[PDB]
RNA sequence: AACGUGUCGCGAUGGAUGACUUGGCUUCCUAUUUCGUUGAAGAACGCAGCAAAGUGCGAUAAGUGGUAUCAAUUGCAGAAAUUGCCCAAUCUUUGAAC
RNA sequence: GUGUAGCCCUCCCGAUGUAGACGUGGCGUGGGGGUGAGGACGAAGCCGAUGGCGCGAGCCUCGGAUGGACCCGCCUCUAG
RNA sequence: GGGGUGCCCCCACCCGUCUUGAAACACGGACCAAGGAGUCAAACAGACGCGCAAGGGAGGAGUAUUGUGACAACUCUUUUCUCGUACUGAAAGGGAGGUGUGAUACACCCGUGGCGUGCGCAAUUUUUUGCCCAACACCG
RNA sequence: UAGGGCUGGUGCAGGCGUGGCGGAAUUCAAUUGCAAAGCAAACCCGUUGCUGAACAUUACAACCCUUCAUGUGAGUAUUGAGCCAAAGAAGGUGUCAGCCCAUUACAGCCACGGAGCCUACGCGCCUCCUCAAGAGAGUAGCACUGUUUGGGAAUGCAGUGUCAAGCCGGCAGGUAUUUGUCUGCCAAGGUUAAAUAUAGAGUAGGAAGACCGAUAGCGAACAAGUAGCGUGAGCGAAAGUUUGAAAAGUACUUUGGAAAGAGAGUGACAUAGAACCUGAAA
């Protein structure tokens, strides 16, 4: 709203906070990102060190649907189980079956302490995740 | 004085804004609720005419 | 609710909004610091300040 | 004093941190003593990584719905600040806690990313345009 | 110019709930400006038979019976010509807000 | 749970009772109402401009 | 239907009305005796009618209608006049909504209009 | 259940009973003694209240008990005092309901007694003057 | 002394202010909706009882014909139709102009 | 009970300032949503050796041997 | 007490501006009325208000309505898209809990990796100790 | 046997269109300065009680006092009684109007309707009609030059030169070359509704607005693209007729050549007297 701006407070100050010296002129120091290596060098080097230059190979016609691969950790698996099924899963009894694809996940990682044994269906899996889920009493079923 | 800001890439260097010398290049959606009513009315009319076809 | 998807009434921040009752309850008044005696009101005949004369 | 602070200065706490702190203190209790009450001037949020807690008594400004179910399901109790002022005036047998604020994204951007020994995160608009070779990177440590 | 606004869905439902709970407190109703000195109880609940009315005279008799006619009289007297340029732009008359009657449907 | 009486439309008489809904005991946040009302009332405006 | 929510539109249509529209606009109520005899609330005013003034300076006066000045939204009644400086008497206009009709001039067309305006059952 | 503490916070800044004229905050509350917009004086908001007024040449006391506070037509009860009632009697009646208004009640009751006496004297003097007058027209309201 | 200066009452000069608004600007919708050699768009000259501009019309020239409505037009004449809509017609010299 | 016509009563310490920053239940103008009034027994506007209030922006009363139909207080929204 | 007009004694360089420095022999300045200059959009950041929270939020569309109707209401195998819960390498690719015991190892799961300084609470006695939240330093 | 109203002919129905007509209830009762005004402090009492600081035989009208004459426009205002509402809607009428006027509806009624469109592809009759090969050649491709694209050892196109294949074909598969597989398609001829635009267009109509309010808003609220300017292409204003409810727009006497002045008269007001509301500052 226009009634909260500084211009309302400055009615009668004659300079609006820009000074008698210096004044408010149009485009000193240039327009846009001009002078990135002349007279604006210190700002660019201090705050954006990796701006000027190249790095790495190129990839023409990138299709991001081919590289889709979300990940979930072993310690967040109970967020996908039924609200009841957890807390009564044991070692050698019937266990819930979790499908990662239906929930929008591709790879299973192995961070943290597993809270309940289960059977997990996944596309990819890490070596540590496979070891931990087997020790707990569960299993991993590969799916495409 | 510029401080620690992101480097801007706002992409607004063509004559898109209508002024005293430019026609401009813009699109607005003030007809959105009216067109919503029109499409529903046409669907209801078509259903009445082709009855009882789905 | 059955008409709005997964909507429930928000929980209150205070279990009892009557704050004046709490301030004047017996449980609170037990642990309040005791009152102290205050001096007499100053009379006329302004007090002296010259400690020598 | 804490009730007057702004939202950014009243950080939320997780249920897992409360349970860990309670267990560390309660294990030293002498025979015939009750666990204290956890007090936080802020919000309490659920943690899916713990799933197993004892019966805790917590007083807070606000509880998330999933947090309230987990506490009550374990046998605990959610309290309000007006209830606390009645059961325990002067704050006897209470444990005062605060949330974490050093992990925020804003804190990661404090400083300059180009000075040696900084490890600050730059304000990057275009991620592709700010990529540096492994050499020419600034020095990582300074005394 | 940005004429319209977006509001979170949960915040919109929060406001409606709060404004409904305020209508059950007779002190807040009087403070807003309504005349409810003859109303039997708050909130006011009446029988379903008011939906079968067909003549305006029956509705007026029902309003006088439940004591809601004082508020509608207050709105009637407050009608007046608007001050300023607004009367030149199809806003010639102004009036106050009276009671609101809630029905299960639009019939 | 409190009860609410139902009054007849033709005479001063109670013709039934009903239980008070839970929506009437919810918190009253006049600051939320004011914020939502201010932004909602902007949605019916028509645009104006000069040539 | 001149009246609408657009005040600018409603006033433009009224003050630019054609002659046949103006005839309907200048109508007057009927007297109680005529109302009981025809079951018609009001009729447009025509020449050679007899009217009685109910509002203004000439309150209570009666006379015959001598002119229907549609260009000026008034009617001229005999014996309702004013004296000029030199002694000439000139008619004074009266708005048709300030008078009431006492006697009607009737022809075949007028009787047909009254019949079609009658509010009766069957 | 919403207490009067919350209700006062809602109406303190904006109410139909609050009159802010020339920087002065008074109140047009019908159940307010001395018309101060301070709470503890606003009887329309407190669960219990009592106000003192006059009806003809008698003191009229209106009281609001805590019971039936959701029925507007049964909230207030009227009481007419005996002629020439001592102000201490009125003070005791109010103190039985709102003990934190006892001294205010006594002053208000004394003011009402003075007002009733002055109203009688001024009306008698005006009637005397009108008897000697002569008037051009008198209006009589038709019966029924 | 006069000239000159100042205050109050009244009067000149001037056209601000307020209240008015058949105008402008902006957005939305609905059609049996899109000109011309069967001579268009534009341009010129004329036509009324009194008629300069403007409006309408074209030597059938502030209009002829049909239809609905139902007594006016109005500054003065003059008579004893007017208004809305539209099929049938008239349509001066030019202009793509052949 | 930050902020007032400050809830009230005592006591102590500072008070100038260009460029500049910030605060104010700080003043004023056109229009929207609410609430409460005023007007032919005279609205807006205009005039003044008309006084009163506020540190101030300003607000209010009085008179008109002026005017002839609309307009304002308070809470909020908005800006050519 | 206020207001108006004189008078006496005393005091008192012309405003705005650039400038180290203006009463300046530095520039703009005859008078009055009405106009007259930090606005709108889009990306990002920080402070402050509000809702929800390991999740948050849609858009476009659709479903039901002369009614304050270009408003308001509804749209859930767990949204159909987006930001976030995980980062790292030029890339192929890979991807993070604790304690105890041994030299994709084995066994357990009420749990701060350790040390230092650390609000408050708890325990002793006319002081000392315990748990330490947030935050900071050092070593794994 | 059956069809085709889009084979043709000849007839017969309804809708779309245009114009008009039709809806309730007070000009109720009390004045012409001063009671056509009030009080009885939430609601009720109240359909009831009580009156006058503008009248001491009338207040007010300019240095003070006395005397004599002059002065209040129009009831949509106030008060008390009613009435209508499937209608409370916002325009007009000498002040603020549901009941003075015009309007406000089909939960409708009439006239005209040549062609066209829509309806068991509306419905009868007569006529007619019906039920082994190949696949686009100065083309595609290639070279040089130019331009264009995010297209990068060359995305599309143009000029000239050169110029195919089809008994193991051709084009595409985003890093150049040769060779071999796999996948998807089959250029070099043509037609085609709907969902989309109207960023200084038109013809008829509607809905409006937190917009401007006569130095503003279009240049133009008015005989405005006009008057006026320039050889010309072109440029381009100012200006609310806003007196009054109604012209009732000042007869007549007198001075004056006239213009006008002094009286008189109309109007509630003429310091509302004619480009006439209000009428500021210098
Ligand atoms: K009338
Ligand atoms: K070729
Ligand atoms: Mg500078
Ligand atoms: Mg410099
Ligand atoms: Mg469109
Ligand atoms: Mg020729
Ligand atoms: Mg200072
Ligand atoms: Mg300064
Ligand atoms: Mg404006
Ligand atoms: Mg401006
Ligand atoms: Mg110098
Ligand atoms: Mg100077
Ligand atoms: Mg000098
Ligand atoms: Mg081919
Ligand atoms: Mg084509
Ligand atoms: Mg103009
Ligand atoms: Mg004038
Ligand atoms: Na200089
Ligand atoms: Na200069
Ligand atoms: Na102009």
């Amino acid at each position: 709203p226009t009634r909260f701006k500084k211009t309302r407070h400055q009615r009668g100050s004659t300079f609006c906070g820009y000074g008698r010296v210096g004044k408010h002129r149009k485009h000193p120091s240039g327009r846009g990102n001009a002078g990135g290596e002349h007279h604006h060098r210190i700002n660019f080097r201090k705050y954006h060190p990796g701006y000027f230059g190249k790095c790495g190979m190129n990839h023409y016609h990138k299709k991001k649907n081919t590289t889709w691969k979300p990940t979930i950790n072993l310690d967040n698996l109970t967020k996908l189980m039924a609200k009841d099924e957890a807390m009564k899963a044991k070692k050698g009894e019937a266990l819930p079956v979790i499908d990662l694809l239906a929930n929008g996940y591709s790879k299973l990682l192995g961070n943290g302490h597993l809270q309940a044994p289960c059977i997990v269906k996944a596309r990819w899996v890490s070596k540590l995740a496979d070891k931990k889920i087997r020790k707990a009493g569960g299993a991993v079923v590969l799916q495409a | 004085p510029k401080g620690n800001n992101a480097i801007p890439h706002v992409h607004q260097r063509k004559h898109w804004n209508p002024c005293s010398s430019q026609k401009g290049n813009v699109k607005v959606f003030f007809n959105q609720p009216a067109q919503k009513q029109r499409r529903r009315r046409l669907r209801l009319l078509k259903a009445k005419k082709i009855f009882p076809r789905p | 609710s059955t008409v709005k998807s997964g909507f429930m009434l928000p929980a209150p921040m205070l279990t009892s909004t009557d704050v004046t009752r709490i301030m004047q309850s017996e449980e609170v008044r037990r642990v309040l610091k005791p009152k102290k005696l205050q001096p007499k009101r100053p009379s006329r005949y302004r007090q002296p300040t010259n400690g020598i004369r | 004093k804490r009730l007057l602070k702004s939202r950014n200065n009243r950080a939320p706490i997780s249920l897992s941190r409360i349970a860990v702190c309670m267990r560390r203190r309660t294990v030293w209790l002498k025979k015939g003593k009750k666990s204290p009450i956890a007090v936080i001037v802020g919000d309490v949020l659920d943690d899916v990584r713990m799933t197993r807690i004892p019966a805790l008594r917590i007083c807070a400004l606000r509880f998330s719905k999933s947090a309230r179910e987990r506490i009550t399901g374990a046998g605990g109790e959610c309290l309000t600040f007006d209830q606390l002022a009645m059961m325990a005036p002067t704050g006897k047998n209470t444990m005062l806690l605060r949330g974490r604020k050093s992990g925020r994204e804003s804190v990661k951007h404090f400083g300059a990313a180009g000075v040696p020994g900084s490890h600050a995160k730059p304000h990057v608009s275009s991620r592709g345009k700010e990529r540096q070779r492994s050499s020419k990177r600034r020095h990582a440590f300074r005394h | 110019r940005r004429w319209h606004r977006k509001i979170n869905l949960h915040q919109k439902r929060f406001a409606v709930v709060s404004a409904l709970a305020a209508s059950s407190l007779p002190a807040l109703v009087m403070s807003r400006g309504h005349k409810i000195e003859n109303v039997a109880e708050v909130p006011l609940v009446v029988e379903d038979g008011v939906r079968a009315y067909e003549k305006t005279k029956e509705a007026m008799t029902f309003l006088k019976t439940v004591g809601a006619i004082d508020d509608v009289n207050r709105v009637n007297d407050s009608r007046q010509i608007r001050a300023g340029r607004g009367k030149m732009r199809n806003r010639r008359y102004v009036a106050r807000r009276g009671p609101m009657l809630v029905m299960p449907d639009n019939k | 749970r409190p009860s609410v009486s139902v009054y007849s439309a033709s005479e001063d008489k109670v013709v039934g009772t009903c239980s008070l809904p839970a929506v009437f005991t919810a918190p009253i946040r006049h600051d939320v109402v004011q914020f939502v009302h201010t932004n909602m009332a902007k949605n019916s405006r028509q645009p104006y401009a000069v040539n | 239907g001149i009246k609408c929510r657009n005040r600018r539109k409603a006033r433009r249509a009224h003050f630019q009305a054609p002659s046949h529209v103006r005839r309907i606009l200048m109508s007057a109520p009927l007297s109680k005796e005529l109302r009981a005899k025809y079951n018609v609330r009001s009729m447009p005013v025509r020449k050679d009618d007899e009217v009685r003034v109910k509002r203004g300076k000439f309150k209570g006066r009666e006379g015959r209608v001598t002119a229907c000045y549609r260009l000026k939204w008034v009617i001229h009644i005999d014996k309702v006049s004013c004296e000029k400086a030199n002694g000439t008497t000139v008619p004074v206009g009266v708005h048709t909504s300030n008078v009431e009709i006492t006697k009607l001039k009737l022809n075949t067309r007028r009787k047909a209009i009254l019949e079609r305006k009658d509010r009766s059952t069957k | 259940t919403h207490s009067t503490d919350l209700q006062w916070l809602l109406v303190r800044q904006n109410s139909k009973f609050l009159q802010k004229r020339n920087g002065i905050r008074l109140s047009s509350d019908p159940f307010n003694n001395n018309a101060n917009w301070t709470k503890r004086q606003s009887g329309f908001l407190n669960t219990k209240a009592a106000v003192i007024k006059t009806k003809g040449d008698r003191i009229l006391l209106t009281t609001k008990s805590g019971d039936t506070n959701n029925k507007p037509k049964l909230m207030y009860k009227k009481t007419v005092m005996e002629p020439g009632v001592k102000s201490s009697v009125v003070k005791r009646a109010v103190a039985d309901i709102r003990p934190d208004l006892a001294k205010m009640a006594y002053r208000r009751a004394r003011k009402m007694a003075c007002t009733i006496t002055r109203m009688k004297k001024v009306c008698a003097a005006r009637k005397e003057r009108s008897s000697k007058m002569h008037f051009h027209r008198k209006t009589v309201r038709p019966k029924r």
